[PDB]
């Protein structure tokens, strides 16, 4: 019944995963002293939960298809392995290894059928087996009822749901990060609560950012360039950090990930789909998607997220390669420091002072003349920044004031021609929701209808080959 | 300090309230003082600075730190105002009080005795100190080279859940300027400030940790305050103190400012710029001071050991300002509540202790002397609960309450030149605005418990600080079983006999006079002897006030029908002959300025001048 | 008997719910970290509250439910369920399939007659049914005794009431939000209790209230537009957000529901009818409607709404797009700070001055830490609101008093003056009431007929396939 995790005891990251399932006992047990601990727990609980509400006797899709993490278990798995990455070799050879150790010693799972299953793969590429293929997602020709991702990034969300639909799948589940900085368009960001940084790629050399590197220069009045600039607005490249590991990813892709409450899907065969969140912690979120047959409602094409703790988004002058630069970023806040701050916002307050007093809060805070410790802390790399972001709200706010305007009209002064302000903060409080348009109707969809395998001999061979010597 | 310091400055006050023009005594209603409140003004200020530059001689000046103080005054209240809105308050009517006064009291004639030669006073108080004391006299043989001393040996001390940083842990002396002293009474001067000095002065282990606030803990409380309100106290008003609650008022504020002085005013004026407010103010939060004076009482102790450091905890400047404007509430309403044969020296003056026991104390009476110092009030944590639930019976707010409260648990000091950090457990004394009122509290408190139905029925008691006195009661077996539950040495009790052994009081002799008839008290002439030999800073020209202070002292000691009976006191108490010489001696000195020229010396420079 | 809600056991909503309900004893029981836990644990309770005081052996209908949270009552339920919404696929499938996960665990709650009624409807879909329907609120033809509506606002309320009373009801029931705010004709508003924000159409793109969205810019000067603007009214669309759900609503229809005390339907047959309030807690009220047959008596048109708590309305400036306008926000709030503030209010307060006291008074209620740690009466998120709108209030209490008149006569200068004053907060205090005027008369029903099936083939086939077994 209870269920152990691989974090520190005295971690401050229990209380948090508590409160997110507690339905749930957890205790911290330590083996391994890995960077991204706490990236690892969420995932880990994810899955208990969402195998837990599923009656058996029901064939699951996987779609990132790690087999060695589904070996031990009860329930229908069918792994979609590709060959695409350079993960894929390591991966495959690790499933052979295990599966001929567990021969004989475990009895209650099907480890005979599975090694007979692996061996018919390998005599000929294309045949769709129970428990393994190496076609894509679309390619596949196996029809169960529910479908999994896990940290999938790399497909279209409408296109890859559409394929799944026709094969007869009701329900799906996706787990991973939060996709609403992305969808405000900012250059560089962070999730201080899993140790993970990103940036753009045309601000690779920053100096004070989390993710960057720069040189020692001297200063020179005068250098020339082979290119006219004026323009610096985020491309369709982003670079991954998390702990120590890198991934590239695309805008284009993350933002499709971002589905509205209702939307069809009209082709060949016409399905109304609906999209909830269940679970969220700091950053990431579980989506529960659901199909039907038919075609009947109506859409409205608008997206809501609800928000636990603050969120901030300002604009920051730094140094590019020598050149001074501004651009936005992004970060989370904890709600406990958001609200001791309330009465202090009040008035104008300078970068300086902001920043004693944000340090201040992060050790001791005083309560009808008793001082008591803090024991939600934030990490110390973000401090100068948020300090400037909230002097720029407290300006903003003062001025908006001081300029009242008739109630029900717009001073448009004619040939209209009115007047735009500045904005250079935005900041969304604790229980506070954000509304945004999207798409909600599509009917294109494109196959590469074209089957290349990528396996190659030699691999085969030491499949093979390690097989064999069976204990 | 109490009656009064070296200075003539003291704690009590100088007006009479308890004096009546009939042979017997009147009950008569305590009233109200008016307060004139302060107004600002400008174009005064203004126009009287440049009426200043054209002509000055005495007064014009004058008038400018009149107006100029008057200006800060207002502008004080006007601040202090605005910070505490949540707990401001308006006047509700008031619940009537009484009080008894006494008659004048009666004097004998004063005959001044006196020598010429100032010198000569000089070799009587010498020979003096010889014949009584042999190795106080001999130990000066070269100059003060106390501080070189130690730095030589090391530092040796006591703590107890502390932090400093040892490479700030050095001692070598700076410059050090002082006139010799005439009287050969070895008094030391005062310590230097080092880190080796704070942590000697800390070196006090009270280490202990019993039931905080559990039901063992509550029972005590509850016993003590039952005997307090049984065998002290007498039932009329407090059913009608419980309805009305004391809070925040713009009188108190407006009151307690206008009685600071000039420098005071000045200098809180100078911290109102970023006003905290009320509930923002740690109340558990303190600093360290060390400018003090040594402590030094008559016999041979100090030319063998070396003195104890006296250390200063301060509270925050705001927290003594927002909250100080009750304490003359709490003491109407804590003397409204006692016996008439209790009293409490809170708001009375010199004559009027003298006016109350002037037809009580006559030889051959047995009274009770006790102190409590010597008691750790840490052990116990009911000692704490006792003084709350007392507080809230006399009718405090709540919410005031849990501000008052904070500062008597776990409490903190640092020592800003070096960033040492100390912490601490409950504690009793401190620098707040509620320590002479807790203190008498517990006091009346411990007694009460003890004697219990004896205090009643009594004389004259009276309740001050750490000390007391009681008519009329010896030293039996039943207070020492009743007191004996946990040890043995919590209090010390003393036994007198009025004209045989003169009880003592806050540094005082009672008296019995014999033209007269009358009790009345006298200082101590041996406290002030050893207190000339202490050596003067140099650029220090404060030998003006303490000449008057002499002065006033010596008419008391030669009033006709007391030379005896200070005689056989002094005697019966230090075991010392020979005191009328001294007294002869004190009265040629305070008798002209060139006359106490005689004390000092030539300056002499230690550790200082590169040549 | 004791009542298991899902919340958590050291929420501040735990001792506002006993006391709605004295007849109940109420402990939590948490099991789900839902978004919405106060919203569904006060629905949970009312229909304990209704079924408890209902005649027993009486036939219920049921408008526009789910008929999976009625499968476990003994009552007599007939449930009214087309299929116009999108959720409807989801709830039926989830019926059919609970049926029969439980054909012989249960031998008493008549489940083989509700299988055999769904095989029924199954086959023609225009038949009746005593548990089960796909028609309309005005096209079902069974008869019985008692309505229940419960969180419906998609209906005109005297067309409905009046065709449920031709069947021969005698007594209704409603549940859902407070329609007092939009009877005030507001702009946008919020429930801070539940969770809940709603906002007008035109301005899903302010920058300060709780349902928004914007970004950042630099600013310019003057804007070219294509039409005149200089026009702000409410529109009839509004968007509501309930947690992390979205749902749209029209004004017309809401604004229907705040019946009158007394209302005469006329028409073929005639009734009389009385609208009464039984229960409210910080914004959600129940309904009770009797209707007689008959007509006599007299009707005033008038509405009466009692304040347990502070109302409050104010006027406010923001940014919508980059532009300035005006327009008015509401919310609620607690009776104790209330109280606290009337000795502040007796003179003109700085609006900054008044927020630092609402920031101590809610910082100050929670007298505790070694327990409860810090617990706020109020959210953060609305004191800057609140603080501006007590300012004004107390500015135009004011003015009144050196504007003294005479007592029984007008000031008026024909040609009169006639002079307007402003008006810039409404201001209800607890134990106060509202009153409004409305209409009493109605006499014009029509119905649309062309009655459609609403259900598909490959749905009806689907959901066949799952009960076509017996187990
Ligand atoms: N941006 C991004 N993050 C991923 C991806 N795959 C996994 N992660 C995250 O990396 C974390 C750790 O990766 P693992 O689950 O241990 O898989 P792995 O191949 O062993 O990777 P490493 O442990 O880092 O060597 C996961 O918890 C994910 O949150 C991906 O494709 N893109
Ligand atoms: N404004 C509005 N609120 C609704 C509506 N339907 C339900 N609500 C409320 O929203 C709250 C959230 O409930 P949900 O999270 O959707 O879960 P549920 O109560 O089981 O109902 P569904 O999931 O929608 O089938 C409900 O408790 C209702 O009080 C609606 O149609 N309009
Ligand atoms: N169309 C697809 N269908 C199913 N699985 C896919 C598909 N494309 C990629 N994958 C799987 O995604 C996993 C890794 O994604 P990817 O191929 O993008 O690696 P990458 O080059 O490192 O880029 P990324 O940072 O997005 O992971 C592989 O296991 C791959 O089999
Ligand atoms: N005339 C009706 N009679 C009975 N039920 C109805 C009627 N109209 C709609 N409903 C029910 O209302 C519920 C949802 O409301 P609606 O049909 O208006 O679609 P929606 O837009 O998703 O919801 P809403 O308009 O409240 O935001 C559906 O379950 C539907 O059965
Ligand atoms: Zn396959
Ligand atoms: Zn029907």
């Amino acid at each position: 019944d209870p269920v152990y995790v691989d974090i520190d005891a005295d971690s401050a990251f229990l209380k948090a995963l508590q409160r997110a399932y507690p339905m749930f006992e957890v205790e911290p047990r330590q083996v391994t002293p890995n960077d991204a601990a706490n990236a690892r727990a969420f995932s880990h609980l994810a899955i208990k939960l969402i195998e837990q509400e599923i009656d058996p006797d029901s064939t699951i899709l996987d779609i990132g298809s790690a087999p060695a993490r589904r070996m031990m278990s009860d329930r229908k798995y069918h792994c979609v392995c590709p060959m695409r990455s350079a993960e894929d070799p390591e991966r495959l050879a690790n499933y052979a290894r295990k599966l001929a150790s567990a021969a004989g010693k475990v009895l209650d799972r099907n480890i005979s059928g599975k090694i007979g299953d692996l061996q018919a793969v390998m005599a000929v590429p294309d045949t769709e087996t129970p428990t393994f293929c190496l076609h894509t997602d679309v390619s596949c020709r196996q029809r169960a009822d529910v479908a999994i991702y896990q940290d999938v990034y790399a497909v279209h969300a409408p296109t890859s749901l559409y394929h799944q639909a026709i094969k007869g799948v009701r329900l799906a589940y996706w787990v991973g990060f939060d996709t609403t900085p992305f969808m405000y368009n900012a250059m560089a960001g962070a999730y201080p609560s899993y140790s993970t940084n990103w940036a753009d790629e045309q601000v690779l050399k920053a100096k004070n950012i989390g993710l960057c590197s720069t040189d020692l220069t001297e200063g020179r009045r005068g250098k020339l360039s082979i290119m006219r600039g004026k323009k610096l607005e985020p491309c369709d490249r982003v670079l991954f950090s998390v702990g120590s590991t890198l991934y590239p990813e695309s805008r284009k892709l993350l933002k499709s990930w971002h589905l509205p409450s209702v939307f069809h899907l009209k082709g060949k065969l016409s399905f109304t789909c609906r999209c909830d969140t269940v679970v969220s912690c700091e950053g990431y979120v579980v989506k529960r998607i659901t199909m039907s047959p038919g075609l009947y409602g109506k859409t409205t094409g608008y997206a809501v997220t609800h928000h636990a703790d603050g969120f901030l988004m300002c604009k920051t002058t730094d140094t590019v390669d020598g050149e001074r630069v501004s651009f936005s970023v992004c970060t989370y806040v904890p709600a406990t420091i958001c609200d001791q701050m309330t009465g202090i916002l009040a008035t104008e307050v300078t970068p300086e002072d902001a920043q004693k007093l944000l340090v201040g809060l992060n050790q001791r805070i005083v309560v009808n003349g008793r001082t008591q410790r803090n024991t939600n802390t934030m990490k110390n790399y973000m401090i100068p920044v948020v300090a400037q972001a909230f002097s720029k709200w407290a300006k903003e706010c003062r001025k908006d004031m001081e300029d009242e305007k008739l109630l029900g009209v717009r001073e448009r002064t004619c040939l209209w021609a009115f007047k735009k302000q500045k904005t250079h903060t935005v900041y969304k409080r604790p229980d506070t929701q954000s509304i945004q348009k999207v798409q909600a109707e599509f009917d294109s969809f494109v196959v590469p209808s074209l089957w290349s395998s990528g396996l190659s001999i030699p691999l085969r061979t030491r499949i093979k080959w390690l097989l064999s010597k069976v204990p | 300090y109490i009656f009064s310091s070296d200075t003539g400055q003291g704690h009590l006050q100088q007006k009479s309230v308890r004096q009546t023009t009939l042979p017997v005594n009147i009950v008569e209603e305590v009233h109200e003082e008016k307060c004139y409140p302060p107004k600002l003004d400008e174009i005064k200020e203004q126009l009287l600075l440049k009426r200043l530059q054209e002509s000055a001689s005495t007064a014009n000046r004058s008038r400018y730190q009149s107006r100029k103080v008057e200006n800060m005054k207002a502008m004080i209240i006007h601040r202090l105002k605005e910070g505490c809105r949540l707990y401001l308050a308006s006047d509700t009517p008031r619940v009537p009080s009484y009080r008894i006064t006494y008659p004048a009291p009666i004097y004998s004639p004063s005959i001044n005795i006196k020598l010429s030669n100032p010198e000569t006073a000089v070799a009587v108080c010498n020979e003096f100190l010889a014949r009584n004391y042999p190795t106080v006299a001999s130990y000066q043989v070269t100059d003060e080279y106390d501080a070189y001393l130690d730095m030589v040996d090391g530092s040796e001390s006591c703590l107890d859940r502390a932090t400093f940083n040892p490479s700030k842990l050095r001692s070598y002396p700076k410059q050090h300027s002082y006139h010799a002293p005439t009287i050969r009474s070895a008094v030391p001067s005062p310590f230097q400030n080092t880190l080796q000095n704070v942590l000697a002065a800390a070196t006090k282990r009270n280490c202990n940790v019993t039931q905080m606030r559990e039901l063992p803990t509550m029972d005590s409380a509850a016993f003590n305050v039952e005997c307090f309100k049984k065998y002290a106290c007498n039932q009329e008003y407090w059913r009608e103190f419980a309805s009305s609650p004391i809070r925040v008022t713009t009188e108190n504020l407006t009151t307690y400012v206008t009685k600071l002085k000039g420098p005071k005013a000045a200098a809180l004026f100078a911290k109102t710029h970023n006003l905290l407010p009320l509930q923002e103010v740690p109340m558990d939060r303190f600093t360290m001071d060390m400018k003090r004076d040594v402590k030094v009482t008559p016999g041979t102790k100090h030319t063998e050991e070396r003195p104890k450091v006296q250390v200063i905890q301060a509270a925050e400047p705001l927290a003594t300002a927002y909250l100080c404007g009750i304490h003359r509430e709490l003491v109407r309403r804590l003397n409204a509540v006692l016996l008439p044969n209790v009293h409490t020296l809170f708001d009375m003056s010199a004559e009027d202790f003298d006016a109350i026991i002037a037809t009580h104390f006559k030889p051959g009476d047995a009274v009770l002397e006790t102190d409590i110092a010597s008691f750790d009030k840490s052990q116990d944590d009911s000692l704490a609960l006792t003084a709350m639930m007392l507080l809230e019976d006399l009718g405090v707010d709540q919410p005031i309450l849990d501000l008052i409260e904070a500062a008597f648990g776990e409490i903190s000091s640092c020592h800003l030149p070096t960033g040492t950090r100390f912490k601490f457990g409950a504690m009793m004394k401190s620098g707040m605005f509620l320590t002479l009122f807790v203190n008498t509290l517990l006091n009346i408190t411990i007694a009460s418990r003890v004697l219990e139905e004896r205090l009643t029925t009594s004389a004259c008691a009276a309740f001050i600080g750490d000390d007391n006195i009681i008519h009329g009661v010896v030293s039996d077996a039943l207070m020492a079983a009743r007191c004996a539950t946990w040890m043995n040495m919590e209090v010390k009790i003393i036994d007198a006999v009025v004209s045989v052994k003169a009880p003592y009081f806050c540094g005082g002799f009672i008296l019995h006079d014999t033209v007269t008839g009358t009790a009345c008290r006298v200082a101590d002439p041996l406290k002030r002897l050893f207190k000339l030999g202490k050596p003067l800073a140099a650029g220090d020209e404060q030998d003006e006030d303490r000449r008057r202070a002499l002065a006033d002292e010596v008419t008391r000691w030669q009033r006709t029908g007391l030379v005896t009976e200070l005689e056989r006191a002094v005697y019966s108490r230090y075991e010392v002959q020979g005191i009328t010489a001294v007294i002869t001696s004190m009265a040629t000195f305070a008798s002209s300025k060139e006359n106490f020229k005689k004390l000092r010396g030539p300056v002499v420079t230690l550790y200082g001048g590169p040549k």
